[PDB]
This record gives C-alpha cells, sequence and structure tokens, in this order.
C-alpha cells in the first residue's frame, strides 16, 4: 500500500474455515474381514460377510 | 434342494487327534 | 560294524482361539 526507502506498509487477505465438530471417536478398531472355506461337490470355495 | 452345510467359526468341534 | 539311527520322543505345545464371523 505504500514503498518509500525508509518506510512500507502490505495489506494481507485470509480466509478461514473451521470445521463445527457434531461428535468425537478416540478408541477404534479397523475391521478385516477373513472368511471361511466351504468343500463342495469337489469344488473349493472361499465364503465371505 | 437337499440342506446344506452350517458354519458356525468354533475351531474346539473340528479337533483331530 | 553297523551305525544306526533311533527316534526318540518329544513335543511343541502350540495353543489356537476362535474369530467370531470370521472378523
Ligand atoms: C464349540 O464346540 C465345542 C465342542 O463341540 C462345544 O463344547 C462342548 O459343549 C458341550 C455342551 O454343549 C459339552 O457337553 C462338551 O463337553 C463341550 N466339549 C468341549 C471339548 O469343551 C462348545 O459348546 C461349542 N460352542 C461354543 C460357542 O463354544
Ligand atoms: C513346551 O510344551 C511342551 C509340552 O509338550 C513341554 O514338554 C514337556 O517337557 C518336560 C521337560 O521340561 C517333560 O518332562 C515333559 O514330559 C514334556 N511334556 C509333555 C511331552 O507333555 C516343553 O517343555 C515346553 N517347552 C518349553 C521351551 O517351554
Amino acid at each position: 500500500t505504500h514503498s518509500s526507502p525508509t518506510a512500507t506498509a502490505w495489506e494481507i487477505g485470509l480466509y478461514y474455515e473451521l470445521v463445527i465438530p457434531k461428535h468425537i471417536y478416540l478408541n477404534n478398531w479397523n475391521v478385516v474381514n477373513i472368511g471361511h472355506l466351504v468343500k463342495s461337490a469337489g469344488q473349493l470355495t472361499h465364503v465371505t460377510i | 434342494q437337499v440342506l446344506g452345510p452350517v458354519i458356525d467359526w468354533n475351531v474346539t468341534q473340528r479337533a483331530v487327534y | 560294524s553297523l551305525r544306526m539311527q533311533h527316534p526318540v520322543p518329544k513335543y511343541v505345545e502350540v495353543n489356537m482361539t476362535s474369530i467370531p464371523q470370521g472378523v
């Protein structure tokens, strides 16, 4: 906004985005599906939920 | 149309000695 | 002379547990 050899001035525009939480969850586990093998009419088959 | 197998993830049930 | 190898018994303990629904 101003530029002398002994003086300066600047302006900065900052925009902020604050997420407001509804609930916070701390003690958490990841799921790992393993399933089960089934041997049916000769064929081996992997079964999963 | 026959009834098929049942699975219940019980290890103790499938023990072989 | 006659060298031989006689088998002698031993064992290792192995515990196993289940995983309900396979999860
Ligand atoms: C898992 O399998 C075992 C073995 O089939 C079950 O344990 C038996 O339960 C019966 C009663 O329902 C007892 O009479 C037997 O003595 C038990 N056997 C042994 C080796 O412990 C067990 O109930 C099954 N189900 C679960 C959920 O564990
Ligand atoms: C692992 O478990 C086995 C069970 O088979 C232990 O075997 C026993 O070892 C002792 C010697 O300390 C023998 O006197 C017993 O007869 C064995 N028990 C059996 C065959 O039922 C073995 O010692 C264990 N190993 C370790 C490293 O702890």
